[PDB]
RNA sequence: AGAACUUUGAAGGCCGAAGUGGAGAAGGGUUCCAUGUGAACAGCAGUUGAACAUGGGUCAGUCGGUCCUGAGAGAUGGGCGAGCGCCGUUCCGAAGGGACGGGCGAUGGCCUCCGUUGCCCUCGGCCGAUCGAAAGGGAGUCGGGUUCAGAUCCCCGAAUCCGGAGUGGCGGAGAUGGGCGCCGCGAGGCGUCCAGUGCGGUAACGCGACCGAUCCCGGAGAAGCCGGCGGGAGCCCCGGGGAGAGUUCUCUUUUCUUUGUGAAGGGCAGGGCGCCCUGGAAUGGGUUCGCCCCGAGAGAGGGGCCCGUGCCUUGGAAAGCGUCGCACCUUUGCUGGGGUCCGGUGAGCUCUCGCUGGCCCUUGAAAAUCCGGGGGAGAGGGUGUAAAUCUCGCGCCGGGCCGUACCCAUAUCCGCAGCAGGUCUCCAAGGUGAACAGCCUCUGGCAUGUUGGAACAAUGUAGGUAAGGGAAGUCGGCAAGCCGGAUCCGUAACUUCGGGAUAAGGAUUGGCUCUAAGGGCUGGCAGCCGACUUAGAACUGGUGCGGACCAGGGGAAUCCGA
RNA sequence: CCUGGGCAGGGCGAAGCCAGAGGAAACUCUGGUGGAGGUCCGUAGCGGUCCUGACGUGCAAAUCGGUCGUCCGACCUGGG
């Protein structure tokens, strides 16, 4: 997999084609939006729920969004 | 041997359909003189050599 | 304490399988068999012992994988020759063409007399 | 399976844009860099080969030609060398003494490398045991354990 | 437990007990690295600390 | 600390292989692991490689000699008549 | 119906990690699994079986074959031979049918442009077809779960390798600057010309890519055996914490099981360098267990490269595993906690990596695939518009055929059989002990090897003692028997001076308290942390101490063979 | 011939290296380090001396139990 750091190029990647599957798995102060792609699967981690409360909403609709846990 | 190849495997196929006991329903056949079958090969006692 | 079998049909520790243990994360150890590890090329000529520095030192089928950024070095003889015997060349090459010019500056003031 | 070390030349091709690489038998006294030179109006050295009919009497040479093209036939074990005597400008004949003392007259074309075949006094040392005698013959050939006739 | 512990008080270890030799009960190379090891690198440390100077440091290594 | 009277590197042989050959072969063990002056380089670094093969350790100059020596007294004078025959009437 | 041989539970034992364990190659070919009967097979019996009858069971781009040559076998050219044919494998052969490019001609797709076909020119050593390894070389899959029988094959999840792109899939490089004049306060815009086949560091070298045709050069593939030393991992050991389990007549914060991160990608420790720059030393230097290295540039300072199997992160906690539970006994899933807790030591065992040394009249394999470099035949838009090419980040499609069960064995192989025989490999713990010796236990298997009950006569087969003598028996000290390990002294004749030699001959060996010595780390001589080794002494046991096991009788001479 | 696999632990201490002592010099001596050998005890492996042991219509058309020789090699072994 693959390990994204910046705000800026995940979301450009779950907006890409082959984004068919987005999971939200919440953890001990972490949220991963992990984002399956045809070759890789994107994760993106961050320590504020706040950052993720107001996030989660950013993505684009009709992706089958699955909330684990 | 655990890998063999497909002539040893047909050639193996062909002795495990022979080995086959004889049909309850030919006993009763017209001019019928079979009793048992007297090509029954064992794998322990008759090794069919390869 | 626990004793693993193999898992391939190679029973003979041979070169081609190469075994180390690792623990999977259902707890249980196994074996992984590794590729034979890669040299890096050495220079032609130069450096005997020394091997190439920059250059990836991988099995030979590997290289198609790798770009030539990974498999060279940007100077002249990059990935086939090490760099002291390179300015070894240049020197020797351009100290020999001056003695050449310098044998036929000498035969010329030779003709010009005889 | 043999106590003459083996020198690779690398030549160029007069003809093709490609070298040429070939194995002779070291003299003794050539180091890995030293320019051999091959021909008939070679300077004489140590490791050049040129015809037997252009050097002087008395001259040491090994790794020598029967007949011209032979390609280096004659004296070719470790430290032996054969000794020029004669010279024949007309019908063009050279009497060289080979080293088993017998005085042979060949052709004055053939070539021969100056100087003693590298490997000298390889027999001075004992095998001292059978295991080096049979690590030796192992290489060679088939040959050693040598059973009495009588027995 | 117990036979360790009355091991590393010295039980149990007189030449009663004693089958192998002593270079292989102790192998008398690994004692002379370890000695080694420990007087080179003490000298190491009191050359670099001043103590000791170059020339002296040479003729005690 | 002198350990051994007479005997020196053939000490490994033991009691056996006789008195003689030992004697004989020990004259020539001296000289074929002993390291020699690299004619090129200058240092004590020319450890033979195989029978008549010394590569030097430095600039790795591989050079064929004796098969237990560095250079033989035979090969020796055999150069030194080269030199006069080449030096003698222009080769 | 029938029980000593089947099944379950318990107790007592063996194999005890070089196994009576878990897997394999050859070989066997259905022997593997489920159901059913019990005349035949199983050397007694049988409800049992590897027997019988019925029905199932082997799923692969990334496990191996298929590819490559090695020793070697082999057809054609050619030779021989009455002849089936044989020798021969580069020899006595017109033994390259393919491609880069250019030209002529024809054809097809949206005839703009390209893809083909026929001919001409130029260029092009096969090391000669072909076969030859299920242990050699050979790109690329790992974690969890699933059955009565399958697992790197099946499902989930996470990756990767090799091929295809003709109307070339989308992005990023090559791609975008400079000079002159004009307009505009300025930012900027316009007309002409030119550059632009990437950059940075002094270097060793680095990055997101970096035009390349015949040809040439080089590397990897591609290396012997044995000593040492260091790093990493697994296992072993100790101390603390938590879950569960055992004993508790007495004691024991005690004893036992468990306490996790795979391939792939990034970063950081660690290891190696015969790799670079400043400067040049002797009063020689810094260094290893050992060597080794230095004016051909040491010490010191600063940098670079390769492996990073170790650590953290995406995968990754939602699966997996012990624990106490709510529905449920052909609907059985789901709960919540603790697990990714803090550490340490080591001549410890196994695997791997690296450095160095030794051994020689022994130099320790080729080929296929692939890469780099030198050369500069050619191609490309020509400029505030954009091409030749991309070994860069993505996206799409495919990967055919063959084998995959089981035994691998004192019962699935061979020996006429369920035969103390033979048959090639991996993993291998704790205690004693130098040790993979011998002995005792744990994980895992087993019924004592084709039967049991009763008694202990002679003879027999293995095992151990015997008062006094100690080879007097016998052809013969045959067998049996003595010493047997370790520490400390002492070791002859002879000799090739290396040996004899553990010569011979002597003293000690237990248990429990002690003493002394043998180390590392933190700070400007002090404080803490842990391994077992040695030496000495005291006390004590009915002189017993290698307390079992383990295990050299010796000397004096002759003959022969180093 | 080609290609692979394997050989626990201890003893003796070859070359080389360091240090110290003695000597006017030549040099000698001593204590370590070093780890060579077709070396020694000995396991796995490889063979089979003795008991002329047991069996001798046997487990076996050549086996078994003690006792044995060698165990880094002139070593043992698989496949081709
Ligand atoms: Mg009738
Ligand atoms: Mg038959
Ligand atoms: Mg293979
Ligand atoms: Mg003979
Ligand atoms: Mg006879
Ligand atoms: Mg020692
Ligand atoms: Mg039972
Ligand atoms: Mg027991
Ligand atoms: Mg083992
Ligand atoms: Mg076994
Ligand atoms: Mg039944
Ligand atoms: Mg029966
Ligand atoms: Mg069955
Ligand atoms: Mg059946
Ligand atoms: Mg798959
Ligand atoms: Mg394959
Ligand atoms: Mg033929
Ligand atoms: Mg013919
Ligand atoms: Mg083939
Ligand atoms: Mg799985
Ligand atoms: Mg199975
Ligand atoms: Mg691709
Ligand atoms: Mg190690
Ligand atoms: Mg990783
Ligand atoms: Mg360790
Ligand atoms: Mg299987
Ligand atoms: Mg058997
Ligand atoms: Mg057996
Ligand atoms: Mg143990
Ligand atoms: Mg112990
Ligand atoms: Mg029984
Ligand atoms: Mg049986
Ligand atoms: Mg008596
Ligand atoms: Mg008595
Ligand atoms: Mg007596
Ligand atoms: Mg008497
Ligand atoms: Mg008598
Ligand atoms: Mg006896
Ligand atoms: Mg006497
Ligand atoms: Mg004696
Ligand atoms: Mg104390
Ligand atoms: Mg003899
Ligand atoms: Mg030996
Ligand atoms: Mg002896
Ligand atoms: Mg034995
Ligand atoms: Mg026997
Ligand atoms: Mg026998
Ligand atoms: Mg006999
Ligand atoms: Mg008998
Ligand atoms: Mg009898
Ligand atoms: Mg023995
Ligand atoms: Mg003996
Ligand atoms: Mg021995
Ligand atoms: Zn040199």
């Amino acid at each position: 997999p693959r390990k994204i750091e910046e705000i800026k190029d995940f979301l450009l990647t779950a907006r890409r084609k082959d984004a068919k599957s987005v999971k939200i798995k919440k953890n001990k102060d972490n949220v991963k939006f992990k984002v399956r792609c045809s070759r890789y699967l994107y994760t993106l981690v961050i320590t504020d729920k706040e950052k993720a409360e107001k996030l989660k909403q950013s993505l684009p609709p009709g992706l089958a969004v699955k909330d684990l846990k | 041997s655990s890998h063999k190849t497909f002539r040893i495997k047909r050639f193996l196929a062909k002795k495990q359909k022979q080995n086959r006991p004889i049909p309850q329903w030919i006993r009763m056949k017209t001019g019928n003189k079979i009793r048992y079958n007297s090509k029954r090969r064992h794998w322990r006692r008759t090794k069919l050599g390869l | 304490v626990q004793r693993l079998t193999y898992r391939r049909r190679l029973s003979y520790n041979t070169a081609s399988n190469k075994t180390r243990l690792s623990r999977t994360p259902g707890n249980r150890i196994v074996y992984l068999y590794t590729k034979k590890v890669g040299k890096a090329p050495k220079s032609a000529c130069g450096v005997c012992p020394g091997r190439l520095r920059g250059v990836r030192a991988v099995r030979p089928k590997v290289l198609m994988r790798l770009s030539k950024t990974q498999k060279h070095v940007s100077r002249a003889y990059g990935g086939s020759m090490c760099a002291k015997c390179v300015r070894d060349r240049i020197k020797r090459a351009f100290l020999i063409e001056e003695q050449k010019i310098v044998v036929k500056v000498l035969k010329a003031q030779a003709q010009s007399q005889k | 399976g043999r106590g003459a070390p083996l020198a690779k030349v690398v030549f160029r091709d007069p003809y093709r844009f490609k070298k040429r690489t070939e194995l002779f038998i070291a003299a003794e006294g050539i180091h890995t860099g030293q320019f051999v030179y091959c021909g008939k109006k070679a300077q004489l050295n140590i490791g050049n080969v040129l015809p037997v009919g252009t050097m002087p009497e008395g001259t040491i040479v090994c790794c020598l030609e029967e007949k011209p093209g032979d390609r280096g036939k004659l004296a070719r074990a470790s430290g032996n060398y054969a000794t020029v005597i004669s010279h024949n400008p007309e019908t063009k004949k050279t009497r060289v003494k080979l080293p088993s003392g017998s005085k042979k007259v060949i052709s004055s074309a053939n070539r021969a490398v100056v100087g003693v075949v590298a490997g000298g006094g390889r027999i001075d040392k004992p095998i001292l045991k059978a295991g080096r005698a049979y690590h030796k013959y192992k290489a060679k050939r088939n040959c050693w354990p040598r059973v009495r006739g009588v027995a | 437990r117990k036979n360790t512990l009355a091991r590393r008080k010295g039980r149990h270890m007189g030449i009663g007990k004693r089958k192998g030799t002593a270079n292989a009960r102790m192998p008398e190379k690994v004692t002379w690295m370890r000695r080694m090891r420990i007087l080179r690198r003490l000298l190491r440390r009191y050359r670099e600390s001043k103590k000791i100077d170059r020339h002296m440091y040479h003729s005690l290594y | 600390a002198k350990r051994t009277k007479k005997v020196g590197i053939v000490g490994k042989y033991g009691t056996r292989y006789g008195a003689s050959l030992r004697k004989m072969v020990k004259k020539i063990e001296i000289s074929q692991h002993a390291k020699y002056t690299c004619s090129f380089c200058g240092k004590t670094k020319m450890k033979r490689r195989a029978v008549g093969i010394w590569h030097c350790g430095s600039c790795m100059k591989t050079v064929a000699g004796g098969a237990w020596t560095y250079n033989t007294t035979s090969a020796v004078t055999v150069k030194s008549a080269i030199r006069r025959l080449k030096e003698l009437k222009d080769q």
